[PDB]
RNA sequence: CCCGCAGAAGAAGCACCGGCUAACUCCGUGCCAGCAGCCGCGGUAAUACGGAGGGUGCAAGCGUUAAUCGGAAUUACUGGGCGUAAAGCGCACGCAGGCGGUUUGUUAAGUCAGAUGUGAAAUCCCCGGGCUCAACCUGGGAACUGCAUCUGAUACUGGCAAGCUUGAGUCUCGUAGAGGGGGGUAGAAUUCCAGGUGUAGCGGUGAAAUGCGUAGAGAUCUGGAGGAAUACCGGUGGCGAAGGCGGCCCCCUGGACGAAGACUGACGCUCAGGUGCGAAAGCGUGGGGAGCAAACAGGAUUAGAUACCCUGGUAGUCCACGCCGUAAACGAUGUCGACUUGGAGGUUGUGCCCUUGAGGCGUGGCUUCCGGAGCUAACGCGUUAAGUCGACCGCCUGGGGAGUACGGCCGCAAGGUUAAAACUCAAAUGAAUUGACGGGGGCGCCUUGAAACCGUAGGGGAACCUGCGGUUGGAUCACCUCCU
RNA sequence: UAGCUAGUAGGUGGGGUAACGGCUCACCUAGGCGACGAUCCCUAGCUGGUCUGAGAGGAUGACCAGCCACACUGGAACUGA
């Protein structure tokens, strides 16, 4: 509408949140697994999802996804988390990091292994 | 909240005890999904992997004879760093320890509580609620949690 | 109410052009006469004239080249809601210099082509092509 | 018409009822076997009314249930619960689920037996339950909730989503329990005076009570009772309503 | 930094390979579970899972996360929208603010031109130089959009002065009209009362029942009462800002349009706050209460029936005086001004011709339906724009959460008003196309006997039921693959 | 977040500073400020610049250079240019 309205009130460009706010723009954060559990997604859905309630150093507690194979991971253990969305799951916007401070690499895996926290085979 | 809680317990007990793990808690929630939550512990330990095992087993062995399957999904869990707890024997392991409780009785001198377990009766939890002490029946409670001190 | 006698003549030019009219006419005003003169001087019209003492009328004879209107675009940048001024160099190019802008300078109205080589910025009326 | 479908909330209701011997328990509207079985199970023996004689045959012929209950086949609004309270040795626990047009009648018949009933435990639709427990100063308040809260203390038990029912309605519904007062906290000279005071008031709820109860009492009576006649009918607690009822009855 | 010596000798990884997106096949795998940025991948081959070979990309790095800008015109200064997708205040008046016809003089504030001072260096950019090159360093220029001051310029804008009549507005004469306010009054009508004649029924429904009548009802005659509303005209019709306005007469009173001059002399438009008008419902105070009728009450119906049916019936409906301040208060379309093909009507002035009376040439105003151009997502709109444009105001920025919270304000109370966010979702939505439709309907063929809401008030087994009055936006729903 | 303010706003006179000045003090006047957003509350050192962007914009102020403020916290004041 009118330029006179625009000088009476300028263009209100909108703000948006961090969609992964419990990082406070840290590239990663540390926490402890306040509980750990595994879920079927649905009545016919067989693909178990592995998930943790984890409290961060900043006192937030949040859900995070456990990617790939099993671990030692059990409630007194400590975890590094980073941004990442499990698209099918509700609100799961944090991935745990493979090969982090209390976290094993996927020993078996021969492909993409720098994602999975695992060193070059020793050949 | 559960279906046929004893039947469910035994159908779950079969893979739990085949794995040599132990049950702790069974609870169901009704909402956007309707979903069943199993607390298992084993004092050597429960990993994510142990949950993964027993969950894939119950995801078969319950489903094939489900008394109900509405909106269904489930999870199996370690009982948290603040732990849900359900029986006289549970509170009895934890006499002297801080707790929170919510009750089927819902009346002033509020039956929503923060407590330290004073002693256990065969029918009741006796508890240092609000730095006072009082006692609540295992039947007049409905959910409780232990060491809420840990965030 | 009426608040832009220049946009009125320009929209009369457009609407008359689109209506295929051989000429269109307006209550004359000194500025409109000067405008009509510069756009005749760039050949966008056949002719203009004024007729009658006291109340005046300015008639514009619309140009059609083979099968079509000569002017295809005419628009006025100095809204009475916000005026527009440009320096001698900041005088814009219309259709990359194919077209014309009209500049009221402190030495009169003229094309931007005249005004830039004359070294005068000024107020900008409109663009045409 | 509706009856429940999902074991989680069936089990929640029957467990929240806490149905055991040492209680004069009677079902009304046993309906689908799934929700009458756990209560007929936990009580060593149980009384029941079904309104339908065909369903009463289905359940009386069911060997889980016919051997484990005593069964009646009639409109419960005919039924002499005051004699059943004598036959059951102590005042009754009356409970269940129904098509519930009859609901409004159920409450009055239960209240005709406030002596003979120890408590009532029933499912009902969300709006009527929230009305039944409504606080005096709310739009949810009104004459039927006044009479209910007069007769009994009233307590929501739990609330149930519509997909929980066998024919699932559009409408969420809750089980509620209520307790005929062991002595009436509001003593009243008569209940018909309450019933007519409340209907006159709520038939006129938008205007001042001077233009509702002041159509019968004077403003000087009302202010003499300590009541501002410039209030609306939905500002008024059951306490001053029973005070008005006593005033009507004793000054007549 | 140069020089000597020996030897390929001491020195390559990391992503990804279904598409977007360069790069593919075998193998297993079983929806085991893995895979994931998104779209999505999978059971029997999976180019998407895991492994292998093969490939692509980038390289002493390569990937992941986070964060800002981009893309995003996705706040739209440049560079967006508001009939139906989100959006035009229910309406009007009006202060501040913005904007403003036309002619001449004057001014020179804006504006323009030029100058002068200043705009730290570094950085940026250009042109060079120097490190073996590069990064890096560095000379010189350009740049520093600006600010101040001086000097001119005078079109335009602004100021000042003078006018002007085209906008605005006054006057004189008519015209049409449910415009408003106030006061009388009429013929129907219903109910009721009082008789009169009269007698077994009436009443009601699908049928019943409740209801009324032997104290005479019902019916029908007369006489009286009282409250309410104006059959017909009446219309695709008039008036009104909108809400709205309809028997008739009077009284007061508003606006409009035409006629023909005359007169003022730009007096104008728009309008944040502000002010006032504002259906239906409801409230306030005091009347009235015929008919109707939420609530209520009672009889029926139904598996149930709270509905739908009936017999009753209060509030209300009416009036005076306060309030509320909302409506699908919708042309879902802000106000004002200019322009831009036609055509058929309606209504209401007016001029000229009338041969009169009809006619027939004109010519305003209002208004209805078609439709050209153009516009529009499409539907459609279309000189009464949704076309072409000028001035100002209002409003929108994904869907829910939610016009909801909270606070403020306002209200007698209802509520009104202003108005979030967390949280949650990958949509939500408008129009339109093709099948279903389907129940059909007609004659295998063409093709349809097939209520939603708004505001508000009250009931309350439901979604719901009821009363008042407004709007029309009067309904469906949707599965097995592909390259030049 | 709508009203704000009594050395407050202005004046005279005394005192005060290196210097002008409610700087301060006596009196005297009743001002002064604000919807061209004062007052109030949250958040922030500022700037040359930096990043992004075709540009307009948006983001931002680490490093380096200029300015500012602070030096355990809160108070003062000595000395000296
Ligand atoms: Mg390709
Ligand atoms: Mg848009
Ligand atoms: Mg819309
Ligand atoms: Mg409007
Ligand atoms: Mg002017
Ligand atoms: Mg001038
Ligand atoms: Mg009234
Ligand atoms: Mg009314
Ligand atoms: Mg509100
Ligand atoms: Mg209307
Ligand atoms: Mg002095
Ligand atoms: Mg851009």
């Amino acid at each position: 509408a009118t330029v006179n309205q625009l000088v009476r009130k300028p263009r209100a460009r909108k703000v948006a949140k961090s969609n992964v706010p419990a990082l406070e723009a840290c590239p990663q954060k540390r926490g402890v697994c306040t509980r750990v559990y595994t879920t079927t997604p649905k009545k016919p859905n067989s693909a178990l999802r592995k998930v943790c309630r984890v409290r961060l150093t900043n006192g937030f507690e949040v859900t995070s996804y456990i990617g790939g194979e099993g671990h030692n991971l059990q409630e007194h253990s400590v975890i590094l988390i980073r941004g990442g969305r499990v698209k099918d799951l509700p609100g799961v916007r944090y991935h745990t990091v493979r090969g982090a401070l209390d976290c094993s690499g996927v020993k078996d895996r021969k492909q993409a292994r720098s994602k999975y926290g695992v060193k070059r085979p020793k050949a | 909240m559960s279906t046929l809680e004893q039947k469910l317990t035994e159908m779950i007990t079969a893979p739990v005890e085949a794995l040599g793990f132990e049950l702790v808690g069974i609870e169901f929630i009704r909402g956007r999904t309707s979903t069943l939550r199993i607390y298992i512990d084993s004092e050597d330990g429960i990993n994510v992997d142990d949950c993964a095992d027993v969950s894939h087993q119950v995801s078969a062995v319950l489903d094939v004879e489900d008394p109900i399957t509405v909106a269904y999904n489930l999870e199996v869990s370690s009982p948290g760093l603040d732990r849900p707890l359900f029986t006289a024997e549970h509170y009895a392991r934890f006499v002297g320890e801080e707790v929170t409780l919510v009750l089927r009785m819902a009346v002033q001198n509020r039956r929503k509580w923060q407590g330290v377990i004073k002693a256990v009766d065969g029918e009741m939890i006796t508890v240092t609620v609000e730095g006072k002490d009082e006692v609540f029946a295992l039947s007049n409670i409905q959910k409780a949690n232990l060491v809420p001190h840990f965030a | 109410s009426m608040q832009d006698p220049i946009a009125d003549m320009l929209t009369r030019i457009r609407n008359g052009q689109a209506a295929n009219k051989a000429a269109v006419t307006m209550p004359s005003s000194k500025l409109k006469v000067a405008i009509a003169n510069v756009l005749k001087e760039e050949g966008f019209i056949e002719d203009f004239k004024v007729e009658g003492d006291t109340k005046p009328e300015l008639e514009l004879t619309l140009k059609y080249f083979q099968g079509k209107a000569v002017v295809e675009s005419i628009q006025r940048v100095s809204r009475p809601g916000l005026r527009i001024y440009k320096r001698k160099d900041e005088l814009p190019k219309v259709m990359a210099g194919l077209g014309i802008a009209v500049v009221s300078t402190s030495k009169g109205v003229m094309t931007d082509r005249a005004a830039r080589q004359a070294g005068l910025g000024g107020e900008i009326i409109c663009y045409v092509a | 018409q509706n009856f429940l479908n999902d074991q989680f909330v069936i089990d929640s209701i029957v467990s929240a009822i806490n149905p055991q011997k040492g209680q004069a328990m009677v079902e009304i509207g046993p309906g689908l076997a799934a929700l009458t079985e756990p209560v007929g199970e936990r009580l060593d023996q149980l009384t029941v009314i079904e309104l339908d004689r065909d369903l009463a045959a289905r359940l009386q012929t069911h060997p889980f249930l016919g051997p484990k209950l005593t069964i009646y086949q009639q409109d419960a609004m005919t039924f002499n619960f005051g004699e059943l309270a004598e036959k059951m040795g102590q005042p009754l626990r009356v409970f269940g689920n129904l098509p519930y047009n009859i609901s409004t009648p159920l409450m009055f018949h239960l209240f005709s037996y406030t002596d003979a009933i120890a408590d009532m435990h029933f499912m009902l639709q969300k709006e009527v339950v929230n009305r039944l427990v409504a606080g005096p100063n709310s739009k949810a308040y009104g004459r039927l909730s006044v009479m209910a809260q007069y007769y009994c203390n009233v307590i929501p038990v739990l609330e149930v989503p519509p997909s929980a029912f066998t024919p699932p309605p559009k409408v969420d519904s809750a089980v509620v329990r209520l307790v005929p007062h062991a002595t009436m906290p509001h003593p009243v000279k008569d209940v018909r005076v309450l019933s007519r005071i409340t209907t006159e008031a709520f038939n006129q709820r938008r205007k001042t009570i001077r233009n509702s109860l002041g159509n019968l009492f004077s403003v000087e009576v009302l202010t003499g009772m300590g009541i501002d006649p410039a209030m609306r009918a939905e500002n008024i607690s059951v306490a001053q309503y029973c005070q008005m009822a006593n005033y009507l009855a004793e000054n007549a």
